[PDB]
């Protein structure tokens, strides 16, 4: 199912850049 | 069931969203409590 | 499935976002 690897690698992006937007 | 670890960094990533947003939602109502005391 | 906390706890978020916005 490669539909629900592209959402986990979107949620993935987000909380990630939400990690780095609380470390600025 | 694989399923689970599958979408567990999903899972992980929905509720560190989910965290994020509700902290930053408590933080701008405190803001908003100061300017009603100014 | 749905038995787990998390998965529980993140439907609930996804639906605090939405109405948080509107």
């Amino acid at each position: 199912l490669p539909e629900l690897r592209e959402v986990v690698s979107s949620i993935s992006y987000i909380a990630r850049q939400l990690q780095e937007q609380e470390d600025h | 069931q694989e399923l689970f670890n599958e979408l567990k960094p999903a899972v992980d990533g929905a509720n560190f969203i989910v965290n994020h947003m509700r902290d930053q939602n408590n933080y701008n109502e405190e803001k908003d409590s100061w300017n009603r005391v100014a | 499935l749905i038995k787990h906390p998390e998965v529980k706890s993140a439907i609930e978020g996804i639906k605090y976002i939405a109405e948080t916005m509107k």
